[PDB]
C-alpha cells in the first residue's frame, strides 16, 4: 500500500487475491470490503489493469457471498473492468456479473456471459469453476426458455454434479408441473446448497410455457380442459388465463 | 527535473502520433 | 439518561399502537418526534461493534411500528423510508440483534408492495437477502413469493384467491393496489386472446361483483358492446406488418457487410 | 456492517434539516464503501448544496464531490469540490484530496492556456476557488523548497507572477534562471508566451545585484528588441565597463540578424561608440575568423 | 515534503502508459509497412 | 526553380505566419510550386520541431504525385 511501483502492481493483485483468501476461510469478509475498495480506487486512479480486474472480481464474490445481489449490480453498473485483463480473471467477472443478472431477470445477457465464461476458463483444470458456471448456465438457458445442450451432461466431471440439473432440465423439456415438482421434492436441498434453488422456483412459469408451446404446435384445436390434464394444473378455469 | 521528464514525454507522444499516421498513409499509397 | 429516556416514550407509542383504535395523528407526531431522538443514540450504526444492545434492540421497534404505522394511513413514501432503514436492523447488526418476531412478516410485507408497484426486478434480489429456507418454509415469505409465481404464470384466478389467505391483517393494503393492475392485465389478454366474448361471461374472468362495474370499465377499456352482449375484439389486424419491406434496415446491415470486407486495410 | 446505505439515503428525503443533516455525516463515513447506490442517490444529494439555507450545504457538495470522485466524474467532482469551500483541507494526505488537486490543476491549466491566447475582451473570468486553491498548491512547493516543480506548472498555466516569485524566492537564483531559460527555448511553443517568459526573464536579469549582461541580450534577440539592446550597451560605456560590453559586441553579432544589428546600430548614433559600431557590423569578426 | 512530486508522477506514469502503447502500436504498423 | 527556393526563403523563421502561404503553395497544380511549399514548411519551422508541420511532409513525402 505505501508503495507505488508499476510491476509491482502485477505481484499485488495475487496478494489481494489471497488476502481474501485468508478471510474466505475466517469466515468474516466483512472487514476485507472496506480494504478492497479502497485498493480498488487506487488501483483505478493509477490504472492498475491487472489490480482493478482482481479486485473487482474480489468485490463481486464479497457481495454475493453475502446475498448483496444489489450491492453488486450497483458496483458493476458503474466500475469498468479492464479490457487488457487475464483471461482468468475475466472469466470470474463474467460469472459474476452472469449470476448477477441472472437474479435481475436479464436472462439473455447473463447466458452470453455465462457461455463467454466457460470459454475463457482454463481447458483442463479449474474443474470446481466449471461445475459451477455449467449449473447456472443450465438454469439460465431453462430460464429463458432455451435447451441446454445435451453434451454437458456426458462428461466424466460434470456427469455426476449436474445429475440434478439433468432430472431438472428433463421434467421441463416436458413442460408437466408434476414432473416439475417431483424434481423439487426431490433435489430442493441440493439446490438450495447449490445457491441456485430461488432460479429454479422461476422454473414453474417456464414449465408451464414450453407445455402450452407443445400444445400449440401439435393441436390444431384443443378442448381447455384437455391443456389442463396436459399441464397437470388444477382446473380448466386457471389453464384458461394461462 | 519533473517538469522536464513530463513534457519530453508529452513530446514524445505526439510525435508517436504523427509517426503513426504518417504510417497509416503510407500503407494507403503502397498498395496503390 | 437519553438511553432510559430513549425507552420512555416508545412506550407511549407502543401503548397507543396496540390500541385497538390507534390514532394516526398522534402517533405521527410522537414517531415524527422519536427519530430525532435516535439520532443522537446511534441511530444506524456504521459498521455496528459491540455497542449498548438496548439502543439497537429499541430502534428497530419504532421503525417496525412505523413502517407498520406506514400503510395504516396508506402512503407508499413513507413505507419506502421505514422499511429501508428496518432492513438496516435486520440484516447488519443481526449477530448482536435477535431474531426479531415481526421480522419475517414485515420483510414479506416490502416483497408484496415490490410487486404491487410492478418493481419485480427488485423483488428477487431483496427475496436473495432472506435465507433459502425460510422462503419454502416461513408463511409470511411464501405467500409473496407464491403469488409473484402465480402472476408471471398468468394464475390470475389464485391471485384474487390470495387476497382471502393472507399471512396477516398487514398485508390487506397492498393487495388492493396489485389488483388494480391485474384487472387491466387480464383485459389486456382478453383482447389479444379473444375474438369475442358474452358481456356476462366476463364477469369471473374479470372478477368484477356488479355488473354495472363492467360498463364504466368497458368505456374506459373503450370495449365495442356488440348487440348479442358479445365484446368484439377484432384487433389482429394490426399484425407485424410484414406487408412493408424494411428496406432502409436491410441496406444498412448488408453496408455493413462491405465494410467489415473493406473497410478493414 | 451496514451493508446498505439506502436506509442513510432514506434520510435525504425528510423536512426537517437536522435529519438530512446527520445524514450526510453519515454518509462521509461510508462514501469510500458504498458509492456506488449513493451515485443513484446523487440528484438528492446535489439539490441540499443548491440550497441556500441548508445549514451544511458546504459539506453536502463535499459528500457529493467524493461520490463523483469514487465514480470517475472528476469533472462533476472538482465542481463539487469548490462548492465544499473550507471542508476541502488540502493538507489531508486523503487520496481524494490529492486526486481532486489533480484534476483541479489541470482544469486551471487547460482554461488558463485558453484564456492565455483569447482576447482580453474575452476572457473568461477563473473560478475563484478554482484558483485559491491552485495558488495554495502553488505555495506549497516554495513551503517544500521545490521550486524546479513550481516553475512547471507557473509555465504550464502561464502565470507568470508565481514564475517571477519562485526564481527569486529560490536559493540558486543563477541556477533556476539557467535552467528555466533551457526550458522556455527547448519545450515552449507558444511564441507569444514564450516572450513574455522571456520579457520577465529580462526583469530578474536586470535585477540581480551582478547583472548578467550577457544572457540578457541572448534573450532579447529572440525578443527582437534593438533598442533595448542598444540601451544596455549604451549604459554599459558610461558605467565604464567596458569589457563586458566588448563581450556583448561579439555574442551579438554571432546569433543574430543582420537587420536587428543594422537597426541597432542607428540607436547607437542617435569614440567608444564607434569601436562598438565596428564589432556590430561584423568587419572585426571576419577579420579573426579570416585570420584563424 | 514534497509538492506536486505526486502530481507529476501521476501524469508521467499517465503518458508512460500511452506512450507505451502507441510505441507498441507503431512497431506492429512498422512491420506491416515494411513487409 | 531558382522562385520556389526564393519563396520559401522570404517566410523564413515565420512560424505560423506562412500557414497561409503554405496551404496556396501545397495545394498548386504546379510541381515545382508544391515544391516551394516543402521549403516554405522548412524555412517557416526552422528548428521548431512543428510536428504539425512534420504532418504535412510526411503525408507529402509518402503521397505525392511528383517525385521532386
Amino acid at each position: 500500500s505505501t508503495q507505488n511501483r508499476r510491476a509491482l502492481d502485477l505481484v499485488a493483485a495475487k496478494c489481494y487475491y489471497y488476502h481474501a483468501r485468508v478471510y474466505e476461510f475466517l469466515d468474516k469478509l466483512d472487514v476485507v470490503r472496506s480494504f478492497l475498495h479502497a485498493r480498488l480506487r487506487t488501483a483505478t486512479l493509477r490504472h492498475d489493469a491487472d489490480g482493478q480486474a482482481t479486485l473487482l472480481n474480489l468485490l463481486l464474490r464479497n457481495y454475493l457471498h453475502y446475498s448483496l445481489y444489489d450491492q453488486a449490480e450497483k458496483l458493476v453498473s458503474k466500475s469498468v473492468f479492464p479490457e487488457q485483463a487475464n483471461n482468468n480473471e475475466w472469466a470470474r467477472y463474467l460469472y459474476y456479473t452472469g449470476r448477477i443478472k441472472a437474479i435481475q431477470l436479464e436472462y439473455s445477457e447473463a447466458r452470453r456471459t455465462m457461455t463467454n465464461a466457460l470459454r475463457k476458463a482454463p481447458q483442463h483444470t479449474a474443474v470446481g469453476f466449471k461445475q459451477t458456471v455449467h449449473k447456472l448456465l443450465i438454469v439460465v438457458e431453462l430460464l429463458l426458455g432455451e435447451i441446454p445442450d445435451r453434451l454437458q451432461f456426458r462428461q466424466p466431471s460434470l456427469k455426476r454434479s449436474l445429475m440434478p440439473y439433468f432430472l431438472l432440465t428433463q421434467a421441463v423439456r416436458t413442460g408437466n408441473l408434476a414432473k416439475f415438482n417431483q424434481v423439487l421434492d426431490q433435489f430442493g436441498e441440493k439446490f438450495q446448497a447449490d445457491g441456485t434453488y430461488t432460479l429454479i422456483i422461476r422454473l414453474r412459469h417456464n414449465v408451464i410455457k414450453t407445455g402450452v408451446r407443445m400444445i400449440s404446435l401439435s393441436y390444431s384445436r384443443i378442448s381447455l380442459a384437455d391443456i389442463a390434464q396436459k399441464l397437470q394444473l388444477d382446473s380448466p378455469e386457471d389453464a384458461e388465463f394461462i | 527535473d519533473l517538469y522536464s521528464r513530463y513534457k519530453k514525454l508529452q513530446q514524445e507522444l505526439e510525435f508517436l502520433e504523427v509517426q503513426e499516421e504518417y504510417i497509416k498513409d503510407e500503407q494507403k499509397n503502397l498498395k496503390k | 439518561a437519553v438511553l432510559q429516556a430513549a425507552t420512555g416514550m416508545y412506550e407511549q407509542l407502543k401503548g397507543e399502537w396496540n390500541r385497538k383504535s390507534p390514532n394516526l395523528s398522534k402517533c405521527g407526531e410522537e414517531l415524527g418526534r422519536l427519530k430525532l431522538v435516535l439520532l443522537e443514540l446511534n441511530f444506524l450504526p456504521t459498521t455496528g461493534t459491540k455497542l449498548t444492545k438496548q439502543q439497537l434492540i429499541l430502534a428497530r421497534d419504532i421503525l417496525e411500528i412505523g413502517a407498520q404505522w406506514s400503510i395504516l394511513r396508506k402512503d407508499i413514501p413513507s413505507f419506502e423510508r421505514y422499511m429501508a432503514q428496518l432492513k438496516c436492523y435486520y440484516f447488519d447488526y443481526k449477530e448482536q440483534l435477535p431474531e426479531s418476531a415481526y421480522m419475517h412478516q414485515l420483510l414479506g410485507l416490502n416483497l408484496l408492495f415490490l410487486l404491487s408497484q410492478n418493481r419485480v426486478a427488485e423483488f428477487h434480489t431483496e427475496l436473495e437477502r432472506l435465507p433459502a429456507k425460510d422462503i419454502q418454509t416461513n408463511v409470511y415469505i411464501k405467500h409473496p413469493v407464491s403469488l409473484e409465481q402465480y402472476l408471471m404464470e398468468g394464475s390470475y384466478n389464485k391471485v384474487f384467491l390470495a387476497k382471502g389467505n393472507i399471512p396477516a391483517e398487514s398485508y390487506t393494503f397492498f393487495i388492493d393496489i396489485l389488483l388494480d393492475t391485474i384487472r387491466d392485465e387480464i383485459a389486456g389478454c382478453i383482447e389479444k386472446a379473444y375474438e369475442k366474448i358474452l358481456f356476462t361471461e366476463a364477469t369471473r374472468i374479470l372478477f368484477f361483483n356488479t355488473p354495472k362495474k363492467m360498463t364504466d370499465y368497458a368505456k374506459k377499456r373503450g370495449w365495442v358492446l356488440g348487440p348479442n352482449n358479445y365484446y368484439s375484439f377484432a384487433s389482429q389486424q394490426q399484425k407485424p406488418e410484414d406487408t412493408t419491406i424494411p428496406s432502409t434496415e436491410l441496406a444498412k446491415q448488408v453496408i455493413e457487410y462491405a465494410r467489415q470486407l473493406e473497410m478493414i486495410v | 456492517m451496514i451493508t446498505s446505505a439506502a436506509g442513510i439515503i432514506s434520510l435525504l428525503d425528510e423536512d426537517e434539516p437536522q435529519l438530512k443533516e446527520f445524514a450526510l455525516h453519515k454518509l462521509n463515513a461510508v462514501v469510500n464503501d458504498f458509492w456506488a447506490e449513493i451515485s443513484e442517490s446523487v440528484d438528492k444529494i446535489e439539490v441540499l448544496y443548491e440550497d441556500e439555507g441548508f445549514r451544511s450545504r458546504q459539506f453536502a457538495a463535499l459528500v457529493a464531490s467524493k461520490v463523483f470522485y469514487h465514480l470517475g466524474a472528476f469533472e462533476e467532482s472538482l465542481n463539487y469540490a469548490l462548492g465544499a469551500g473550507d471542508l476541502f483541507n488540502v493538507n489531508d494526505n486523503s487520496e481524494y484530496v490529492e486526486t481532486i488537486i489533480a484534476k483541479c490543476i489541470d482544469h486551471y491549466t487547460k482554461q488558463c492556456v485558453e484564456n492565455a491566447d483569447l482576447p482580453e475582451g474575452e476572457k473568461k473570468p477563473i473560478d475563484q476557488r478554482l484558483e485559491g486553491i491552485v495558488n495554495k498548491m502553488f505555495q506549497r512547493c516554495l513551503d517544500d523548497h521545490k521550486y524546479k516543480q513550481a516553475i512547471g506548472i507557473a509555465l504550464e498555466t502561464r502565470r507568470l507572477d508565481v514564475f517571477e516569485k519562485t526564481i527569486l524566492e529560490s536559493n540558486d537564483v543563477p541556477g533556476m534562471l539557467a535552467y528555466s531559460l533551457k526550458l522556455c527555448m527547448s519545450l515552449m511553443q507558444n511564441k507569444q508566451f514564450r516572450n513574455k517568459v522571456l520579457r520577465v526573464l529580462v526583469k530578474i536579469y536586470m535585477n540581480l545585484e551582478k547583472p548578467d549582461f550577457i544572457n540578457v541580450c541572448q534573450c532579447l534577440i529572440f525578443l527582437d528588441d534593438p533598442q533595448a539592446v542598444s540601451d544596455i550597451l549604451e549604459k554599459l560605456v558610461k558605467e565604464d565597463n567596458l569589457l563586458m560590453a566588448y563581450q556583448i559586441c561579439f555574442d551579438l553579432y554571432e546569433s543574430a540578424s543582420q537587420q536587428f544589428l543594422s537597426s541597432v546600430i542607428q540607436n547607437l548614433r542617435t569614440d567608444q561608440t564607434l569601436k562598438m559600431i565596428k564589432i556590430l557590423s561584423g568587419e572585426m569578426a571576419i577579420e579573426l575568423h579570416l585570420q584563424f | 515534503g514534497s509538492g506536486l512530486r505526486q502530481y507529476y508522477l501521476s501524469k508521467i506514469e499517465e503518458l508512460q502508459l500511452i506512450v507505451n502503447d502507441k510505441s507498441q502500436n507503431l512497431r506492429r504498423l512498422q512491420a506491416q509497412r515494411n513487409e | 526553380r531558382g522562385l520556389a527556393v526564393g519563396i520559401a526563403l522570404v517566410m523564413y523563421g515565420r512560424m505560423e505566419e506562412a500557414d497561409a502561404l503554405i496551404e496556396s503553395l501545397c495545394r498548386d497544380k504546379d510541381p515545382i510550386l508544391r515544391r516551394s511549399g516543402m521549403y516554405t514548411v522548412a524555412m517557416a519551422y526552422c528548428g521548431s520541431g512543428n510536428n504539425k508541420a512534420i504532418r504535412r511532409l510526411l503525408h507529402v513525402a509518402v503521397s505525392d504525385v511528383n517525385d521532386d
